[PDB]
Parts: C-alpha cells; structure tokens; sequence
C-alpha cells in the first residue's frame, strides 16, 4: 500500500497495539479483521488442515506413533533433501500433499501476499507478522489434533529451531501431547546459505530474507546445537536425533546421532567444525569471479552448478549483504 | 572416518562442549573490551525494547535469555554497530522474516 | 581498524590468553580421545627417543618440555600417524631441517 | 656418498656417538675431522665473524648500542623484506654485507653442500648437522665479541625462534652481555609459507624444507607468540617487541608492540588469529586451478603474481605434502 505498511494495519481494524501479547490478542481476534481477510484466514486454515490430516493419516498407516517430526536448520541449509532421502516415512506423505501440510510461518506468505487477486502485491515482510499468526493458530489447533483412530497427530515442524526456548517448548509439546520427536538437524556453511537464498527466485515461494537474518541464523543453530543433542543425550524416550552436515563436495553426511539412547559421532572432525559458528567478515565479501570459480570447484553437479553461477553473476560486483539486500527486495 | 561409540563418543562430547563454552564466552569478552575502546554505546535492554521488540510476539519471555540473546547478539554479531539505534534496525529485520 | 591502549590492550590481551589457552588444552583433550578410538599407539617418549633423537643436540634438556612438545604434536599435529615408530620418521625429518 | 649419509659422517673421524652432547662433543673436537673438513671450517668461520664484525661497527657506527636483533618468524613468511623496511639501523648495516653475518643454522649449507668444489654435491640434509654444529660455534664466538671501541658486538639471529626455550636462551644471553633485545616477529599463513617455500629455486640458497619443517613451524610459532611478547610486557627494559602479521592483500601490518614498555594492540582481530594455529588437513590439498587462481586473486604485484603461479604450475596435481616433498629432494 502507500508504504511499505504491513498487512496487519492495513487489514487490522482501528489502532495497532504496539506490544504482543497485547498486539498478539488483538490479532488473535477475528473481529479485529475485516472480514474479507477473515474469510481469507479461514480458507488457508482449512486448505492447511486438510493437508497436515492428509500427512497424519499417512504416517498413521505407515505404522508411524503420534511424532512430532522437525526439521531443525538455518534457511537453504538442503533440509528437504534431507527429509526425502533420510525419513522415508515422511517422504512417502508429504508426496502426497505435494510437501504442503508442514507447520513453518512461511507457509501462508504466498497467498497472504498475492490476497487472492492473482499476483503477489505485499512483500513478504509487509506479509510476515500477518502469516506468523496464522502459523501460530495453524499449529495450536494442530497440537492435540486427532485422526480417525483417535491417535494423536503426528505434526511436522520445519523451523530454524536455532534457540533454546523453541526446542522446550516443542519438547515440552512433545510431551504433553504423547507425540514421539523425531528431530533431523541440517548444517551447511554459511556460505553455503548465501547461495542458496540467491538462487531461490521471486516467483518461487521459498523465503529471500537478507544477509543478517542468515548470518544470526547460523551463528545461532550451530551455538544451541550441542544443547539440542544433550536432551536426547539425557531422555532416550524423546524420540531419535541426527545430525546432518556438509562435506567439502557439498554432500550431506551424518555426523552425530542419538537413536534409541545410543550417541554417537559418525564424524568427529565436522562434528568440532558444526558446533561453533567459527566468526572468523563474510558481510562485505565482494561476489567475484573467484569466489563464483571456488565455489564452482566443489559443485560438480551440472544442474546445481549451473544456477548457483546464473544466481551469483547477477549479483558480480556486490557484497554478500549488498546480493542478498537486493534480492531481498525483489516481489 | 572411524565412528565413535560408547565412552568415546561421549567423552569427545564433553570435552567439545568445554571448548565451546570457553569459545562462547570468549567471543562475549573479546568483543566487549574491543567495543569499550570504540566508544560503542553500553547495552541497554530496556531503551532497545523502548525501540523495537525483543518478545518474540511473547514467545520470548523470560527476561534473562532476552538479554542474554541480544546483548551477546549486538557485541559479538555486530562489532561495528555504534548504537542501540542501528542495532534496532537489525532487530527489526530479523523479526520481519523466518 | 583502531588501536588497543593502556588498559584495554592489557584486557585484550588478557582475555585471548586466556581463549588460547583452553583451545590449546581442548586440542589435546579431543586429540586424546580420538586416539583411543582409531587405537593409535600411546605416546612413550623413552620409547621414541631409543629412535630417535629429541634433545635438540643437547639444546632441549628439561625432560617435562620434551615430553609436553612431543607428546602435543604427536596427538594434535599429525593425528593419522598411528605408531611412534612412524612419527620417528617425522621427528628425524624435522632435526634434519631449521 | 654412496647414500644419502651425513657430512658428519663422512668427513666424521672413527663411529659416530649417537647422541649430542656425546655427538656434540665429538663434532666440537677438531681432530674428530679431517683436516681437510677441519680447514674449511676455519675458513668458514672467518668469512662469517668477518662479515658480523663489519655489521657490528656499523650499526655501532650509527648510535646503536649493543643489540640482539631477533627475527622471529615461520620459513618463508617475509622476514628479509621487514628487516629491510621496518628496521632502518640494521637495512644500513646488512647493505654492506649483501645479508651476510647473521646467526642462522642455515649459513653456512651452501658452502659446505659445495665443499669448495664448485657445485652443490650434497643435499641440504646431508649437510645440516655440520651447519648447525657450525652455527653454534659461530654464535658461541660472538657472545662476548667486542668491537673496537670494546662495546660488546651487537649481533643477528634470524632463527624460527618458535620454542619458549629458544626465546629463554636469547633472553639469559642477552642479559648476560648486556644487550638490549630488538625483536620482530613476523606472521603469515602457512599457505603463504608453502606458496613462499615452492618459490625458492635450488640454485638459490634459500632452504626448501618438506611440508611438516613448515607446519610444525607454523604451529609452534604460533602458539608460543604471547609468552614472547610477556617477556616484553613483564620487563620492558629488555628490549622493544613488534609483530607484523599479513593482510588479505598479503601486505605486512603491525599487530602488536611493546615499544619501550608500552604494550598496545594495532589490529586486534588479527592479533587474535595469530596467537594460534587454526588446526582446521592442509598437507592432502591438492595444487589445482582453483587453489592457483584463489591465490593469484589476493596478488597485486606482477612479478610476484608471476614467480608465484609459475613455482605452484610445477605441481599442480600434486598436494602440498607431494610438492614441497618433490621440491625439497631437489639439489
């Protein structure tokens, strides 16, 4: 609109409360909207809905407990490739939602930011508080969601999840609801995030957030990463952890697990590397040739190669924050 | 290479865990005797939340890790921010996304 | 960037002290343990000095410096090197050269 | 020889003890050489008290009281280029020996691998421990040397200088004779240190140590760098204390300095990196484009740039380990 106002003043009624909890249940109240975009909460509630139950009963049948499955990791760490190849009773569900169901507070971003109209006409941070909302409603009429055996549904969370308040409260969830957790960890260097945010286009879907927020990211999921181990570490009844990181040929291999009780390190030198955020500045490195070529010397993929160079030549010339700021930018 | 089980296992676990602490901790007070000699504003919590919010929509609650988060966020992340009010808009970006 | 002073130079370098000293004693830690795990042999200097020569012509006397230098880089520096019969190999290389 | 034995051997009188002080006092016994060997010693040791005594007057010469100048630092890391620039007393001094006259195990290699024959006959290692014997003696010779107006005679000693006992030792000689203790200490990478080491042509004099020489070298200097420079802060009438490490760019910029005990810290995130190794394995990469083509990015200076590329070109293909290995075989 007239600004860079977000959607939640332009479709909130009256005053903005500045502070949740007192913003938080003022959104948190229908009456509060207009009703168009009321109409439009319930629509992706129940579109939502309709796919976790599918995923639920899915998983069900496959012979899987009530699991809170997640998928912690910093933004375009190569989370989905994961869960397709190392949780297949996960992938054998989510093909059947096409991957939709997931609790994430990107999820509704797209259609909050095209308002049923046909194109996108918000951007996704005049979207976010908007679909941060309705992702925290999505997920507390989830959390003791049944199928049709009266089991508990299994959920799927595909968050950061980089600090230490958001892996309690998804334990104690867990808990508190009889959900078994099944939780797989993606490292990628940061780098390595960059890259994959440059090369996600705008007509895509998949978030293009700028430079700090990947930065703050990383430092933070690798610096409560060994907590996170500590509490399957501590409580074999929690479910089973894996930790997944980055080979220098860009490969993800295991490198620290906690199943059934039993820990151990698959790979001891990445798992020293992928516990610390080693702040030895990546901001202002210029996108040059030789950092395209570098990058290009461990990709030997044709496809992956092919747009990770397209994706960086666009941006040639600029800073990693300055790539990422204007890619940013772009609806 | 060669996996490590058992006792091993977790003793290169606490003896990681260690190593970061101390890197974790180093990194804080490092950064706090470079940011003394810049002249970079002291950390205030409270003026910071006057500015923008550290709640998480109220996710964040307990007073002592929103300091923590924040304070070690804007010396160790952020060396040459100069002052609570740059560090206001970084602030604001990463609650504008995911 | 700017310049360390008086007391802030001090506390910096105080404080990387400090940082160093626990990343030099974690290397050995981690390096130890993952010693035992590949069963690398255990580090016995009367052993690898029947070998070889580790006083350096007389210049290195104080056994407890002799032990704590070879010792460190025969588990931090070259971790895949598995007997001390091997790393004699490597510490006749490094006499033989300034 | 017939095989790759030692000068010590050879020109050694009767069984070699196995052991210095056993071996040293038999090496410092001249009837255990040849007298041949034993005539070129003597030689030897002219040419070099010749030329320290020539750098003794002169920066005497020019107000200098006596002085250890100290040239701490890795191989290869551009310490002749420092003492050049940053130490203008001794610069004068050196130009009027083309360099010669410094305490330096290696000084004497050349001339003992040639064995006035007039060609390089036997390797570097073959020769190494007559040299070191030589060094010593040299150095013992110049302790209590006395120049002509009866000043103790300042002296150069341009060692790795990496290990506490080392520095110790310099220190008590130092006291003892009543120099000062002028010390530089220069840092760079060890890719830099490899890069400078494969540079270095046999038909140069300049020692090309094997890979582990320049790792361990690095580690060492590395992690005993903040002991040296308490040395300084804990007695600044010792002497004057400058680190100069290497920029992106590959330029040389102080880091620290205790200059008549003042202490201050000109560029703390280097002086951070450099007071340790950073373990994270560099002796298995392997020369390729890429690695050449990185390190040409951060060279400005053509015909460094040029020396550079053509001394890697020679191995590519080869991992570090392989190529400083191949390239130190070489005589």
């Amino acid at each position: 609109a007239t600004q860079r106002k977000g959607t939640d003043e332009i479709y909130g009624l009256g005053s903005l409360p500045s502070a949740g909890p007192g913003r938080w249940e003022y959104l948190a109240n229908p009456g509060n909207w207009h009703p168009e975009r009321r109409k439009l909460h319930e629509k992706l509630l129940d579109q939502a809905r309709s796919s976790a139950l599918t995923l639920a009963e899915s998983l069900e049948s496959d012979g899987c407990q009530p699991t809170l499955f997640a998928l912690r990791g910093n933004t375009a760490t190569g989370k989905t490739r994961i869960a397709t190849k190392k949780i297949p009773v996960l992938a054998a569900a989510l093909k059947k939602t096409a991957g939709k169901g997931c609790v994430n507070p990107d999820v509704f971003k797209s259609s909050l930011a095209k308002s049923e109209t046909g194109a996108k006409i918000f951007s996704s941070a005049q979207v976010h508080s908007e679909s941060s909302f309705l992702a925290d409603r999505f997920e507390g009429g989830l959390r003791s969601q049944k199928t049709g055996s009266g089991a508990i549904a299994s959920i799927v969370v595909d968050k950061r999840l980089s600090r230490e308040y958001e892996i309690d409260s998804y334990i104690q969830l867990a808990k508190e609801t009889g959900r078994k957790v099944e939780l797989c960890d993606i490292d990628a260097p940061l780098e390595n995030s960059l890259v994959g945010v440059l090369q996600r286009k705008p007509e895509g879907e998949d978030p293009r957030p700028p430079y700090p927020v990947v930065s703050s990211g990383f430092v933070a999921v690798r610096s409560n990463r060994m907590y996170v181990i500590d509490r399957f570490i501590a409580d074999p009844s929690l479910g089973n952890y894996r930790l997944f990181g980055t080979a220098e040929d860009g490969e993800k291999v295991m490198v620290a697990s906690v199943i059934g009780g039993e820990f151990s390190v698959e790979n001891a030198e990445l798992y020293e590397k992928i516990t610390s955020p080693q702040l030895s500045d990546l901001a202002d490195k210029v996108i040059d040739k030789e950092l395209i070529d570098r990058l290009e010397n461990n990709i030997a993929d044709p496809e992956r190669a092919a747009k990770t160079r397209a994706a960086l030549e666009k941006y040639s010339g600029k800073s990693w924050s300055a790539a990422l700021a204007a890619h940013s930018e772009l609806i | 290479m060669k996996t490590l089980t058992g006792a091993d296992a977790l003793e290169f676990h606490k003896k990681l865990k260690e190593r970061n602490k101390a890197l974790h901790a180093s990194d804080l007070e490092l950064a706090l005797v470079h940011a003394d000699a810049v002249g970079k504003e002291r950390f205030d919590l409270e003026e910071l939340e006057k500015i923008c919010d550290t709640s998480d929509a109220g996710r964040l609650t307990d007073a002592k890790e929103r300091n923590d988060i924040y304070e070690r966020m804007y010396y160790v992340e952020y060396p040459n921010v100069m002052t609570l009010k740059e560090f206001a808009h970084i602030v604001e970006t990463l609650f504008s996304w995911s």
